[PDB]
C-alpha cells in the first residue's frame, strides 16, 4: 500500500533511516506494542474436547446407552452387562487419549527445535537473528534461496528474482525492481509478498507489515494395519453372529447370548493396535530428533529404515568444512604455507612481488569480516561470516599481509557478480592501488582447469610468460600432485584492463559484460585442505556392511574426489577404477575391459551428454560410483536414474537449485546449519549437523521401529487363540465354560494392549546394521509366517496352559475330566439342583457356578503366566535373551504390574460379586508354569536353530 | 480374487505343501503328548475314594423329588393329563427304592427301623471291600387312606413331595443341640434326626395353607442320621439315600401358595445368594 | 479338621499383600 510513492516518506513513516535502519532500543519499544510477527494459530481445543470426543464419539455412544439401560434395568430388579460395555468403552478411551495425547504433545516440539531466521540491518550491522521478532520498521536484506520474513517494499535490488507460487500459484519466478510499474498491490514490483521464497538475486528493502496485518493474513504402515484390523474384524463379526445365534437355538435368555457375542468380539479383535502403531512411530521420531536427525513428516520415519542408496555431496557433509590453506603454487614451484604465528620454516619467499600481487588477487575476491570488535584473539582463531574456501584464503593471506580492512578499503570494487555453482566464475573489478598507473584490475576464482582455458599469458618470477605448451602440462601435473593428497584448490587470476582502451570513468556492466574475460593472465592456485569428518569412515563402513549403496555426487575436480573418496571409504580398497588399472598396466584406456573395473568416477560435463540408458548401465554395472564436478540439475539427473531400478535413495542437498532432486527423491535431506530456507521446506528430513554419519543413524532408527512394531504386534496377536478356544470347545465338547466376558476383557484389554507398548522400547539388535534392506514391496508388516508364529504355535501352548489349570481346579473339586464331556446340558439347567459329580455327591447350580466362576479366574491367571514367558520370547527375534539382556525397565514393570492386577482381582474382597471372580488356593498358581517354560525353551531353541544356519528352512517359513 | 493364484505351474500357493504340514501335524501331536502327561500326572496325585477339595460342597442343599420348570407346581385335579408329569417323574425315581429290587447278595442289610447313630463303616480307603448300604422301605413314607404304595397325588389333595438332602462324601449332619425350637412336632427329639419343616412364605400365605403332613422314617420329621456318611460311589454303589414324604392335605383352590421348606441343624448352613442350599421354595395352585 | 470349611479371608490377606508387593517393587523398579 506504499509502492506509489518513493523510498524517502516511506523511511520517514516508519522512523527509518535507509543507510542504518532502526535502533535497538526502539527496536523492543515496538515489538513490545505490535507483538511477534507470526499468523495467529487457530484456536485450540480445550484438551477435554478430545476426551469426550474418544469417550463418548464415534461407535460408542451406542455402547454407553446399553449400559446405562443395562444398570437402570438391574435397579429396578443384567449387572454384568452394564460392567463390560462401561470396562469396554473406558479403557479404551482412556488408552486411545493417552497414546494421542503423547504424541501430538512430542510432535508440538518440532515447530520450534529449527529456527526461523532473517537478516535485519540495525544500527549499521546485520546479524541472524530469528524471524517471529520482525518490527514493522526495521531494514532487512534477503538473499537467493531464502524466503522473506515479512512483507518488504524493495528499495535496492540486485537482479533479484521472487517466486510467490502462493497468491497465484504460478511457478514462474517474478523478477522484482525497485521501481514501480503497477499501481496494484497485488501485481506491483516494489511489494514482495509474505511467505514467499527468493529464487535468485539478492535484494533490500524495508517492511511495511508483520503478522497479521499481512497479504497471507487476511502413512502405508498405518493403512496397512487399518486393513488388516478390518479383515479380521469381518471375521470376528461373522463369527460371533454365528455363535450368537447358535447360543439362542441353544437357548440362552438372550442376555448370555449378547456378552458372549462381546466375549468373542472383544477377543478376536486387537483393541489397541493402532494406537500402539503411532505412538510407536511418534517415540521413535523424538528418539531420531533427540539426535542430530530431523524429520518433518511421519511418513520418512516409516521410510528411511528401507533406505538403499545415499547421494551426499563432499563439503560440510563428508569434511567439517573448516579449510586451513596448505600449499601454492606459482613460478613452477609448489610452495606450502607455513601457519606458525612466529613465521617458522622461511620455507617461501616474501619479497617477491608475484605474492603481492598474489594477495591482490586473493585477498578482495572474499566477503569476510570478523564482526569488528576483536583484539588479542589471533589471526587463525578469528571467527569470520562468510564462505570456508572464503575467508580460508583470508586466513591464508592475514599471516603475510597486516591489514584485514585497510587494504580492501584503500581500493574499492566497480563490478560484482556473486559466485554461482553453475556459472562459476567469481569477478570484481578494482582500481589500480598504484597512483601513477590506477589501472582497473580484473579477478577471477572457481576451478583450475577451468579458468586455465581462460588464460593466455602468465607471470612467471616477476613478468609475465607468453601461453606455453609445457605451462599446461605443468599446471596438469601440480594440480595431480595437489589433489593426490585429497586436498581441494582453486584456480584465480588477475588481468589489468588496458588504461587508453577503456576510459576511467566507464560503467561497469553486470548483465552485459563488456570487460575482456577471455584473454587474462594467470598468477596461480592454492591448497585448502579439508579434513574428513571423525565418525564418518565408521558410518561408510556400517552402510557397507548393511548392504546401502553410498555415491557421492560433488562438485570439484575428478582427482580430488577421487582423493577425499579414497579416504573417507567410499571407494574402499583393493578396487580400482578403468584408469588406474591402465596405468598399472600402461595400457591405452580406450581398449582396457570394463567389466575389471567395479568404481568409477564420472566428469559432470560428461554427464550431459549422456542417455537414459547409459546413465542406467553406468549405476547397474558399478559399485562404488562418485560424481565430479556436477551441478544440481545433475543431481536430479542421478536420482531419478537410480530408482529405475527398484531402489528407495535419499539424496542431500542445501541450494535453491537442489530443490526438485530434493522432491524427486524418496528421502530429501536438507541441512540445517549451512542450508537454504527453500531447501530446507522443500525437504523431508533436516540434519541438525551435517555429519553423514547422523543420516546412517536416522537409517539405523528406521530400521530399528520395524523390528520393535513387528514384535508388539506378534505379542498381541498371540492372546487370540485362548480366548476365543474356550468358546468353540463349550459347544463342540459340551463342557462347562471355562472363559467369562470380564475374563476375557482382562486378557485383551489388559495383558495385551497395555504391555505390548513396552516392547517400543527395546534397544536394538546386535545385526540390525548387517542385513540388507527391507523390500517396500514384496515385504510387508502382516505376514503369513507373522500370523502362522501367532496362532497356531504360541497361542496353542497358552491356550493348552489355559486347559489345564482349568482341568486341575475342575478335578481337584470332585469333577474328573472324564465325565465332564457332555455335562453341559446339565451344568448350565437351573432347574437342575442335584447334579452328581465323579465321585458322587450332589451339587446345587450355585454351587457349580462358583468352582466354574474359580476356574474362569485361574485361566485368566494362567493366561498371565504364559504371557510372562510370551513377552519374554518377543523382546528378540532373531538374537537370544541370554545375549540381549533385560536392559528395559518398561517391560518388567509391564510384568509386575499385570501380574499385581491378576493377584488382585481374584483375591480383593467383594470382587465375587461384580466381576465374578473367585480367591484361587496358592497351588494353581503354578498350573501354567510347565507351560511357559514350554514356551520359552521352543523359542529359544527356535532362534538358536535360526542363527546356526542362515537361509534356511525355518527362516524361510518361521523367522516373521 | 485372482483366478492366476491357484496353480500357475507349480503348485497351491506354495511348493509341495509338504513340509509345512508335516511340521504341524508333528507339532500338534508332541503338544498333545504334553497335554497328556500332564493330565496324566495331575490325575496321579488326587484321591480315588475322596475329593481333594470338598469346602465348595457347602452344607447340602435340600431338594423336592419332583422337576418342576419354574418351581411352579400348577395342575387341574380334575384331567390326570394335567399332573401325569409330576407323577411320572415321581414314580421314576422311586422305581429304585422298590422292595423287589433291595435283595441282600452281600451287597444291602437289614437296616433299623428307628432313627439311630450314625453308621461308621471304617476309613475311605481300601483295606476293606465294597461297604454294605443301609436299605430303605417304601412303606415307611405311605399315606393315610388311598392305595398301597401310592406315589400320586389324585383328585384330591396335593403331590407328597418328597424331600431329600444333597450327598456329600463324608458328612455326617449334625442336629441342634436344643430344644422348643422353630419345629414343633408332637415328638420332638434332638438326637438321630435332622428336623426339616415346610412352612409358609409369609403371613399372607400361612393361611389356609392346610396341616403338612410328614411321611419318614419313624414318623417323625427328619432324615435319620443310620444312613450317614456317605462313602462314595466307588465304595458304595446302589446307595439308597433317606427320604421324606410331605403331604399337604387342604389347601385354596385357584390360589398360588409360596411355601419355604428348611432343614434346621448345626452343621447345616443358609445362603441368600443360594436358595436351594440347606432349604428350599415351592409354589402350588390347583385349577378347578 | 473338617474338610468342609477352608480358611478364606486368610487367603485374601495374603493375596492382598502379594499383589501390594508386586505393585510397590514394580514402581519402586521405573524409579530406578
Ligand atoms: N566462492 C567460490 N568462488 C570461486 N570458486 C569457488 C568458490 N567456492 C567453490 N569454488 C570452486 O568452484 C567450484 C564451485 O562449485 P561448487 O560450489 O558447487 O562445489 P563445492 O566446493 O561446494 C563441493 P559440494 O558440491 O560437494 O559442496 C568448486 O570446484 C570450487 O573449488
Amino acid at each position: 500500500t506504499e509502492h506509489k510513492m518513493s523510498v524517502e516518506e516511506v523511511c520517514r513513516k516508519y522512523n527509518t533511516d535507509c543507510v542504518q535502519g532502526l535502533t535497538h532500543s526502539k527496536a523492543q519499544e515496538i515489538l513490545a506494542r505490535d507483538g511477534p510477527n507470526a499468523l495467529t494459530p487457530p484456536p485450540t481445543t480445550p484438551e477435554w474436547v478430545k476426551f469426550c470426543r474418544q469417550l463418548f464419539g464415534g461407535f460408542s455412544i451406542l455402547l454407553w446407552i446399553g449400559a446405562i439401560l443395562c444398570f437402570l434395568a438391574y435397579g429396578i430388579q443384567n449387572l454384568y452387562l452394564g460392567i463390560v460395555l462401561a470396562a469396554v468403552v473406558i479403557i479404551t478411551g482412556c488408552f486411545s487419549y493417552y497414546q494421542e495425547a503423547k504424541s501430538s504433545k512430542i510432535m508440538e516440539s518440532f515447530k520450534n527445535m529449527v529456527p526461523q531466521q532473517a537478516l535485519v540491518i540495525r544500527e549499521g550491522e546485520k546479524m541472524q537473528v530469528n524471524a517471529e521478532e520482525v518490527v514493522v520498521g526495521d531494514l532487512v536484506e534477503i538473499k537467493g534461496g531464502d524466503r522473506v520474513p515479512a512483507d518488504l517494499r524493495i528499495i535496492s535490488a540486485h537482479g533479484c528474482k521472487v517466486d510467490n507460487s502462493s497468491l497465484t500459484g504460478e511457478s514462474e519466478p517474478q523478477t522484482r525492481s525497485p521501481d514501480c510499474t503497477h499501481d496494484n498491490p497485488l501485481e506491483t514490483r516494489n511489494i514482495t509478498f509474505f511467505s514467499t521464497n527468493c529464487v535468485e538475486g539478492t535484494a533490500r528493502g524495508v517492511v511495511v507489515a508483520t503478522g497479521d496485518r499481512t497479504v497471507m493474513g487476511r502413512t502405508p504402515i498405518a493403512i496397512e494395519i487399518e486393513h488388516f484390523i478390518q479383515l479380521i474384524t469381518g471375521v470376528a463379526v461373522f463369527l460371533g453372529v454365528s455363535f450368537f445365534i447358535l447360543s439362542l437355538i441353544l437357548g440362552y435368555t438372550w442376555l448370555e447370548a449378547v456378552i458372549f457375542l462381546i466375549g468373542i468380539i472383544v477377543a478376536n479383535v486387537p483393541e489397541g493396535l493402532l494406537a500402539t502403531v503411532t505412538v510407536c512411530l511418534t517415540l521413535t521420531a523424538k528418539r531420531m530428533a533427540r539426535k542430530n536427525c530431523l524429520v518433518k513428516n511421519l511418513e520418512a520415519v516409516e521410510t528411511l529404515g528401507s533406505t538403499s542408496t545415499i547421494c551426499s555431496d563432499k563439503t560440510g557433509t563428508l569434511t567439517q568444512n573448516r579449510m586451513t590453506v596448505a600449499h601454492m603454487w606459482f613460478d613452477n614451484q609448489i610452495h606450502e604455507a607455513d601457519t606458525t604465528e612466529d613465521q617458522s620454516g622461511t620455507s617461501f619467499d616474501k619479497s617477491s612481488h608475484t605474492w603481492v600481487a598474489l594477495s591482490h588477487i586473493a585477498g578482495l575476491c572474499n566477503r569476510a569480516v570478523f564482526k569488528g570488535g576483536q583484539d588479542n584473539i589471533p589471526v587463525l582463531k578469528r571467527d569470520v561470516a562468510g564462505d570456508a574456501s572464503e575467508s580460508a584464503l583470508l586466513k591464508c593471506i592475514e599471516l603475510s599481509s597486516g591489514s584485514v580492512k585497510l587494504m580492501r578499503e584503500r581500493n574499492k570494487k566497480v563490478a560484482e557478480i556473486p559466485f554461482n555453482s553453475t556459472n562459476k566464475y567469481q569477478l570484481s573489478i578494482h582500481e589500480t592501488e598504484d597512483p601513477n598507473d590506477n589501472r582497473y584490475l580484473l579477478v577471477m576464482k572457481g576451478a583450475p582447469e577451468r579458468i586455465l582455458d581462460r588464460c593466455s599469458t602468465i607471470l612467471l618470477q616477476g613478468k609475465e610468460q607468453p601461453l606455453d605448451e609445457e605451462m599446461k602440462e605443468a599446471f596438469q601435473n601440480a594440480y595431480l600432485e595437489l589433489g593426490g593428497l585429497g586436498e581441494r584448490v582453486l584456480g584465480f587470476c588477475h588481468y589489468y584492463l588496458p588504461e587508453e582502451q577503456f576510459p576511467k570513468g566507464f560503467a561497469f556492466d553486470c548483465d552485459d559484460v563488456n570487460f575482456t574475460t577471455d584473454n587474462l593472465c594467470f598468477v596461480g592456485l592454492m591448497s585448502m585442505i579439508d579434513p574428513p569428518r571423525a565418525a564418518v569412515p565408521d558410518a561408510v563402513g556400517k552402510c557397507r556392511s548393511a548392504g546401502i549403496k553410498v555415491i557421492m555426487v560433488t562438485g570439484d575436480h575428478p582427482i580430488t574426489a577421487k582423493a577425499i573418496a579414497k579416504g573417507v571409504g567410499i571407494i574402499s580398497e583393493g578396487n580400482e577404477t578403468v584408469e588406474d588399472i591402465a596405468a598399472r598396466l600402461n595400457i591405452p584406456v580406450s581398449q582396457v575391459n570394463p567389466r575389471d573395473a567395479k568404481a568409477c568416477v564420472i566428469h559432470g560435463t560428461d554427464l550431459k551428454d549422456f542417455t537414459s540408458e547409459q546413465i542406467d548401465e553406468i549405476l547397474q554395472n558399478h559399485t562404488e560410483i562418485v560424481f565430479a564436478r556436477t551441478s544440481p540439475q545433475q543431481k536430479l539427473i542421478i536420482v531419478e536414474g537410480c530408482q529405475r531400478q527398484g531402489a528407495i535413495v535419499a539424496v542431500t542437498g542445501d541450494g535453491v537449485n537442489d530443490s526438485p532432486a530434493l522432491k524427486k527423491a524418496d528421502i530429501g535431506v536438507a541441512m540445517g546449519i549451512a542450508g537454504s530456507d527453500v531447501s530446507k521446506q522443500a525437504a523431508d528430513m533436516i540434519l541438525l549437523d551435517d555429519n553423514f554419519a547422523s543420516i546412517v543413524t536416522g537409517v539405523e532408527e528406521g530400521r530399528l521401529i520395524f523390528d520393535n512394531l513387528k514384535k508388539s504386534i506378534a505379542y498381541t496377536l498371540t492372546s487370540n487363540i485362548p480366548e476365543i478356544t474356550p468358546f468353540l470347545l463349550f459347544i463342540m465338547a459340551n463342557i462347562p465354560l471355562p472363559l467369562g466376558t470380564i475374563t476375557i476383557l482382562c486378557i485383551d484389554l489388559g495383558t495385551d494392549m497395555v504391555p505390548a507398548i513396552s516392547l517400543a522400547y527395546e534397544a536394538a539388535e546386535s545385526d540390525i546394521m548387517k542385513r540388507q534392506p527391507r523390500n517396500p514391496r514384496t515385504d510387508k508388516l502382516v505376514n503369513e509366517r507373522l500370523i502362522s508364529m501367532a496362532y497356531g504355535q504360541i497361542g496353542m501352548i497358552q491356550a493348552l496352559g489355559g486347559f489345564f489349570s482349568y482341568f486341575v481346579i475342575l478335578a481337584e473339586n470332585g469333577f474328573l475330566p472324564g465325565n465332564l464331556v457332555g455335562i453341559r446340558l446339565n451344568w448350565d439347567d437351573r432347574t437342575v439342583n442335584d447334579l452328581e459329580d465323579s465321585y458322587g455327591q450332589q451339587w446345587t447350580y450355585e454351587q457349580r457356578k462358583v468352582v466354574e466362576f474359580t476356574c474362569h479366574t485361574a485361566f485368566f491367571v494362567s493366561i498371565v503366566v504364559v504371557q510372562w514367558a510370551d513377552l519374554i520370547i518377543c523382546k528378540t527375534r532373531r538374537n537370544s535373551v541370554f545375549q540381549q539382556g533385560m536392559k528395559n525397565k518398561i517391560l518388567i514393570f509391564g510384568l509386575f504390574e499385570e501380574t499385581a492386577l491378576a493377584a488382585f482381582l481374584s483375591y480383593c474382597p467383594g470382587m465375587d460379586v461384580a466381576l465374578r471372580m473367585y480367591p484361587l488356593k496358592p497351588s494353581w498358581w503354578f498350573c501354567a508354569f510347565p507351560y511357559s517354560f514350554l514356551i520359552f525353551v521352543y523359542d529359544e531353541i527356535r532362534k538358536l536353530i535360526l542363527r546356526r544356519n542362515p537361509g534356511g528352512w525355518v527362516e524361510k517359513e518361521t523367522y516373521y | 480374487i485372482w483366478n492366476s493364484e491357484k496353480k500357475e505351474f507349480l503348485g497351491r500357493t506354495g511348493g509341495s505343501w509338504f513340509k509345512i504340514l508335516l511340521f504341524y501335524v508333528i507339532f500338534y501331536g508332541c503338544l498333545a503328548g504334553i497335554f497328556i502327561g500332564t493330565i496324566q500326572v495331575m490325575l496321579l496325585t488326587i484321591s480315588e475314594f475322596k475329593p481333594t477339595y470338598q469346602d465348595r460342597v457347602a452344607p447340602p442343599g435340600l431338594t423336592q423329588i419332583p422337576q418342576i420348570q419354574k418351581t411352579e407346581i400348577s395342575f387341574r385335579p380334575n384331567d390326570p393329563k394335567s399332573y401325569e408329569a409330576y407323577v411320572l417323574n415321581i414314580v421314576r425315581f422311586l422305581e429304585k427304592y422298590k422292595d423287589s429290587a433291595q435283595r441282600d447278595d452281600m451287597i444291602f442289610e437289614d437296616c433299623g427301623d428307628v432313627p439311630s447313630e450314625p453308621k461308621e463303616r471304617g476309613d475311605f480307603n481300601h483295606e476293606r471291600g465294597e461297604r454294605k448300604v443301609c436299605r430303605f422301605k417304601l412303606e415307611w413314607l405311605g399315606n393315610c387312606s388311598g392305595l398301597n404304595d401310592e406315589t400320586y397325588g389324585y383328585k384330591e389333595g396335593k403331590p407328597c413331595i418328597i424331600i431329600k438332602l444333597n450327598r456329600v462324601l463324608g458328612f455326617k449332619p449334625k442336629p441342634p443341640k436344643n430344644e422348643s425350637l422353630e419345629t414343633y412336632p408332637v415328638m420332638k427329639y434332638n438326637p438321630n434326626v435332622l428336623p426339616v419343616q415346610c412352612t409358609g412364605k409369609r403371613d399372607e400365605d400361612k393361611d389356609k395353607v392346610g396341616n403338612v403332613e410328614y411321611f419318614g422314617l419313624g414318623n417323625s420329621p427328619g432324615f435319620p442320621l443310620q444312613y450317614y456318611p456317605y462313602y462314595g460311589k466307588l465304595l458304595q454303589p446302589k446307595y439308597l439315600q433317606p427320604l421324606l414324604a410331605v403331604q399337604f392335605t387342604n389347601l385354596t383352590m385357584d390360589t398360588e401358595i409360596r411355601i419355604e421348606c428348611k432343614a434346621y441343624g448345626e452343621n447345616i448352613g443358609y445362603s441368600e445368594k443360594d436358595r436351594f442350599q440347606g432349604r428350599f421354595d415351592v409354589k402350588i395352585e390347583v385349577k378347578s | 479338621m473338617d474338610p468342609f470349611h477352608y480358611d478364606y479371608q486368610t487367603l485374601r490377606i495374603g493375596g492382598l499383600v502379594f499383589a501390594v508387593v508386586l505393585f510397590s517393587v514394580g514402581i519402586l523398579l521405573i524409579l530406578s
